[PDB]
């Protein structure tokens, strides 16, 4: 018991030529029955299975990103040189000191001291408390890779196709040409917790002339520390008869709490199935900010002939329901498909009903029986739901009571208004 | 009023972690600082150790018109964090509390520090009571915590990793840590300065022989943790920490270098350190490295050697409070 | 003096994405003017121009194609072994020998030597007057490059534009991501004469089992020669009483003939601008075989205030005309350009009448006078050509009495049939 | 009547080159051979050098019962290609025709194949003539070149490389070439078969003392082109195609191996080589190498042993058609 469902047929009069702007975390489904122009009984069938886009990028280990905390302090000495003796900062992990040598006059010294030009007055700006926060890389190079498969009447072929590849037959070619991505080389990738849960973007990470308060001021590198300096100038406050202090009048908050403050400023970044290396970093964009531009051609020398003998047999039977007809709830529809006469063939099956199909599942069949789940979304009170090929569907069907990042092309023609609310 | 926080888990879990909490308190005066008691109206068991007398030298600096005179005398303090060997080790299961204040002093006043360390059971017993020292009364609070499974660390729920082995997120944790002295007959095991010199010098340290170590608690709380480990990742965080900040981590005006007597008994100087005025910053109580047999130190106004590279007429501190970088997931 | 002969203007409330499939022998010139939404009088210049596309291919070399002559000769002796005595074929280039040694019998033995099992019939095929008649190449990887250059306001930046790389600014963004190309890996290249004459394309090009007549039979490989085998048997034919002639039913015509036979069955290809190494072979395909995929967006956050302040003032008078306003004969305009305040701006001049722009020509300009010349066909009778920009042109025009691989596209409204056959 | 074809030129050009023209004719008896001479009724001027008698050691062979008997003697022919030193270098200049044959021959028959070179000039005043070869007619046809600036070469128009330094399309043309006996007092630079025996040898031969050269013409027409001349690449292109081709570049039944003595005045054998049956291939005319002064040979019937690996009984042939590769400009 067949019905019309089937697929959009195509006759080869001319060549078939496609282009394709395919989205980051998206699989296509293109299929169609290409069909002789010369016999109208004479079809074969044509699948195009993509993979989602695997973002493969060399990056850097710029190392850990540390976070301390602001601290001054103030060394005072009556006689000798500030070059003489040693101060509890210059034992710090990051310290930046600046000394009033020989600068002692008499009115920003103490009590005692009646001395002039002869002290020593030393202002040390160290940090504690530094703890790592997250882990930073830099991109070094990018690249783009996809998985395709077709099957063209009894003929199958898969392959990855990168940038500089192509998936080449005697009758189908794919290409991957273009890739608009969000990323781009020298881009510094910073994640706070683990991969999966994402990080941030930033630009001006800074290299060379690090200061206290700029993204990647403090870095424990793997050679060792790696301190930057300050965002400020130092001034000796005193008053009459007491021991000059030191201030400082610059940015006290770190680099950390900055970013803190303006994170909403930055741009952000999701993760999917990530790998990474001492070299790269392998992982899938599910955010779909990127598009892949894909060229497939199909020439009409096909050889009706030769992809004739023989066809690829199948046969289903619907077994199993689960779910509601009402939109929103969902059904999951349990077919058992029996491939014979091929080995192993690429195939779609569909949850169709007497007017519509609310649902597919595209599967490698095998020589054998196969069992194959569909969800399905939709239909009415007696909606007798069954499992479909492109145009035989099974004996009997079944009846309930009371997105996913698959994107279909079958070229079916779907149901007018005949088929709303009803 | 000062602030004693608690940070009390869900569970009291694998039975051996300890709660610690600490508060520095306001100056008092340096004639005050030998009078000091420690009073609690708490529902818990105060271990006796702490409160008994301890002898130190006191070690002081005066101007003078090289501008200095220091002198030393040996004194009596109480209730100084001097713990003895095993009673934190054990705590948890002695169910004893441990209260006890380090001081942080210049030439004139002194800021005591209260430390308490307890049974995770008084999380259980206990929200709220007091401390007295001096004249100054501390609000202890027991405060359950926001997390599900470890601490708030830096505004974050963290739980560090808890295997043996070698296999994460890393989370920046407070260490506390008080010094114990401890002897051995035979040999170099305790030899705790001997461990820092390793990690920090060139050439071979003639004497110093101080037997001791330190135990630590991590974060609000925790298992005791011994210095040194030797194969414990986190013993030899806390250590390298020690040896670069030897007066812990976190205006005060230097003077300038001053050495002394200890004790005031000795013909020559035996430590050395820089005088300073204004604010104390640095805790100012060690131990001498170059004796076997303790020789305690209350320095007012002195910033006491602690700088490991030396070799002569250093310190190590009586507690110390820094901050190390764990792994383990933040959910 | 000017007419409204503008670019198509566009106003930024969205982002601009292009998609574009560059011919191979062609070069395009995208040029708009973004406006700002916020302020209908303010509006920036934005270029486009793409070069032509240029083919690398590392190659290995084959070596040159031989020609050569079918020749066979037949040696016979009475007694002793076929390989006791020397042949003249042996110290040939190519020979390819079969001896029917000890199978001497009776009736194909001639008057003399009335022995039995005791002589020698030795045949030799070899080859004469080996003259080269092409080189071969074999393609080993494949990469194709563009050159861009993007006019943006003030700014101007150039890049070439590689498959693995895009031209990444502030604003603009130009990648190229696919390249659907006439040539692949393993494919051989035969030059029969010079390289400017282009080649022919072999697939079936013979490494391992070389037959007489195949593609690729006789080499000259810089080591040495490199003979093949035939294809066909040998035989004895022989008479009563007469010595023992040798027969060879098989292939007689070279490689190289049978090419020059069925010379229409095979792919053909010309290049242009040829740059040959030891390791490359760098051209232009001027058949237009070749189409790539260039994605190019520019984002809407422009910042208008940044790129108006000292625009680049251009001027231009008509100064020389040459040809006919007759559809087919061609005139050219001679323009004097002359560019202020900019140290170098890209765009165009269009030889422009009344109604209608016959032509144009794209230029980057230097501070000063620049002479541009611009090609145009059509016009009428009374059309007074002058040389045109954006919207200002000339003062004055000319009058005339009695395809360059080129691609213009500025978005201009063209006339409509009010200029057509007047 | 055979035809021998002359392509003519558009231009005489540089004055000093030479056309060429050969036609191989159908077999006579052997009898007639000794009587052959060539009559010409063309308006050139011939060389009279050629018709002279020259002495040559006819070598034959018959069956017997190694298996062969062979033989020799002394006789006289005429007509051969055996051109003084100078007459083809300087025809250009002297006007001079050389007409002259050689001959291809098995036991019964021989093929003349008649050899016309002379002035470009002759293709102003000549379109057509007759040579006569005892009772064959010859029919030399001058015909004007398809090409403007080159020669018709396997059906293309080529223009080979002019310069005298190093620097293209690459086209094979046809070599003719002529042995010329000629003597030095003094030294081995005329020592021709030394020159092959460098280029093809492992060991040192003793004894190969012929002294000579070759003169080539090169296409349908060129200038002369001496071998060897080392520097040459065209001179080194023909030796070694002559190395590997000693009987010219292009069914006959080999028998076997047969020896000679030549002069037959010599007591021992002094000659090599292959008897055959059968349609006549390669010439049957050379001298020996082991002799300064030239022992010519004709030998009927049999190859003479060329291959230059070999040290003793080898010859040298009296004319050499081939082919080499050149690189020019196909137009
Ligand atoms: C050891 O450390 C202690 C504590 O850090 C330190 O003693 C304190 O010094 C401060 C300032 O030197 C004292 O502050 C005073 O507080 C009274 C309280 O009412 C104020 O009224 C005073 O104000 C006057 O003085 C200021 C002088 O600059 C003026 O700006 C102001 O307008 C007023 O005229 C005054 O600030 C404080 O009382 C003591 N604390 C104790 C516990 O005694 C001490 O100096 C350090 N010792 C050494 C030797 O450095
Ligand atoms: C030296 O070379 C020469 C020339 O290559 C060669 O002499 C020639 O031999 C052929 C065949 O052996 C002779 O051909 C004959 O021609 C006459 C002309 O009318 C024919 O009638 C003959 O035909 C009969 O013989 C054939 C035998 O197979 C039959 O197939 C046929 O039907 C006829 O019965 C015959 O073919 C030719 O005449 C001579 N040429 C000369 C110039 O004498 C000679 O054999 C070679 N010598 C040696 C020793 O090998
Ligand atoms: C810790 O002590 C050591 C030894 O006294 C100090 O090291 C010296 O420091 C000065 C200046 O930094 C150098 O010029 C010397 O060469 C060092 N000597 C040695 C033996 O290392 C070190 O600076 C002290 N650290 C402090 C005061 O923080
Ligand atoms: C030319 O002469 C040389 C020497 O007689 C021949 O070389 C010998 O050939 C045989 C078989 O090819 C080899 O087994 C010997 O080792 C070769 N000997 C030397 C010394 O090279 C050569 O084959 C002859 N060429 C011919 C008859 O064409
Ligand atoms: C990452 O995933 C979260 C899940 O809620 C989503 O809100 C966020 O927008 C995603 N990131 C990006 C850049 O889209
Ligand atoms: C090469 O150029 C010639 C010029 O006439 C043209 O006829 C031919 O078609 C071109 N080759 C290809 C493959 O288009």
């Amino acid at each position: 018991t067949d019905t019309a469902h089937g697929s959009g047929i195509i006759p080869m009069r001319t060549d078939l030529e496609l282009d394709f702007s395919l989205p980051s975390s998206a699989s296509y489904t293109y299929r169609r029955q290409l069909q002789n122009p010369a016999n109208e009984q004479e079809k074969i069938p044509f699948h195009l299975q993509i993979s989602k886009q695997v973002i493969h990028a060399e990056i850097q280990h710029l190392g850990h990103w540390m976070d301390g905390t602001f601290n001054l302090k103030t060394a005072f000495h009556c006689y000798g040189s500030c070059e003489k003796y040693a101060y509890p900062w210059q034992t710090a992990g990051c310290f930046i000191e600046k000394d009033y040598e020989y600068e002692s006059g008499w009115g920003c010294n103490p009590p005692d001291c009646p001395g002039v030009g002869t002290g020593c007055t030393a202002c040390g700006v160290y940090l504690d408390k530094l703890k790592s926060v997250g882990k930073a890389f830099k991109i070094v190079s990018l690249r783009y890779t996809r998985k395709a498969c077709i099957q063209l009447g009894t003929e199958q072929t898969c392959k990855s196709v990168d940038s500089n590849d192509c998936l080449v037959t005697t009758s189908v070619k794919v290409c991957l040409i273009g890739t608009v991505s969000k990323f781009q080389p020298s881009d510094t990738l910073l994640f706070l917790g683990p991969l999966e849960q994402g990080g941030l973007i930033f630009k001006q990470w800074c290299t060379t002339t690090c200061q206290f308060g700029d993204p990647g001021d403090i870095m424990s590198t793997p050679v060792g520390m790696k301190c930057p300096e300050l965002n400020g100038s130092f001034r000796k406050k005193c008053a009459f008869a007491t021991t000059p202090v030191c201030q400082f009048d610059g940015n006290t908050l770190s680099g950390y709490k900055r970013m803190i403050a303006t994170k909403d400023s930055f741009q952000s970044f999701n993760v999917t199935e990530p790998h990474i290396s001492a070299s790269s970093l392998e992982w899938i964009d599910p955010d779909s900010s990127l598009r892949d531009h894909i060229n497939v051609i199909v020439g009409r020398d096909l050889s009706f002939q030769d992809l004739s003998e023989t066809p690829c047999q199948v046969d289903l039977a619907t077994t199993s329901i689960d779910g509601a007809w009402g939109s929103g709830v969902g059904f999951n529809l349990v077919c058992s498909v029996s491939l014979t006469e091929c080995s192993t063939f690429l195939t779609s099956i569909k949850a169709c009903d007497s007017a519509m199909c609310y649902g597919s599942t595209t599967a490698n069949l095998l020589r054998g029986q196969n069992t194959v789940h569909i969800v399905g979304k939709g239909g009415h009170s007696g909606s007798k739901f069954m499992c479909c090929h492109d145009t035989k569907c099974s004996s009997t069907g079944l009846v309930a009571a009371a997105d996913s990042d698959k994107i279909f092309d079958d070229g079916a023609p779907e149901c007018g208004i005949s088929c709303w609310f009803t | 009023t000062g602030e004693l926080k608690i940070e009390c888990p869900h569970t009291i879990g694998l039975g051996q972690g300890l709660v610690i909490g600490s508060v520095e308190l306001p100056p008092v005066p340096l004639t005050q600082v030998e009078s000091l008691k420690l009073e609690s109206s708490c529902n818990f068991d105060l271990h006796t150790s702490t409160s008994s007398q301890q002898p130190f030298t006191k070690w002081t600096w005066e101007m003078k018109s090289t501008s200095f005179q220091t002198k030393s005398s040996e004194i009596n303090l109480r209730g100084l964090c001097l713990v003895p060997p095993l009673v934190i080790e054990t705590a948890a299961r002695t169910r004893k509390t441990i209260a006890c204040f380090d001081l942080s002093c210049n030439q004139t006043a002194c800021q005591p520090t209260v430390f308490l360390i307890g049974p995770i059971q008084t999380c259980i017993t206990t929200k709220s009571c007091l401390l007295g020292l001096g004249d100054q009364r501390i609000q202890v609070n027991y405060e359950k915590t926001y997390c599900v499974s470890g601490q708030l660390v830096e505004g974050v729920c963290f739980n560090p990793v808890h295997t043996m082995a070698l296999s994460y997120d890393i989370v920046t944790v407070m260490v506390r840590c008080f010094l114990i002295a401890k002897k051995v007959s035979t040999g170099d095991s305790m030899k705790l300065e001997k461990s820092f010199e390793t990690l920090v010098q060139k050439t071979s340290c003639t004497g110093n022989g101080f037997q001791g170590y330190y135990i630590c608690l991590v974060g609000s709380s925790s298992e005791p943790l011994y210095i040194p480990t030797l194969d414990d990742y986190r013993s030899a965080e806390v250590l390298s920490r020690m040896a670069f900040a030897p007066h812990g981590e976190d205006a005060m005006r230097i003077i300038g270098k001053v050495t002394g007597k200890a004790p005031s008994t000795e013909s020559s100087d035996t430590i050395q350190g820089v005088a300073f005025s204004g604010n104390p910053l640095y805790t100012s109580t060690g131990v001498l490295t170059a004796k076997d047999d303790p020789v305690y130190i209350w320095a007012p106004g002195i910033i006491m050697e602690g700088n490991h590279s030396v070799c002569d007429k250093k310190t190590l501190p009586l507690t110390w409070t820094g901050f190390i970088p764990l792994p383990g997931e933040i959910e």
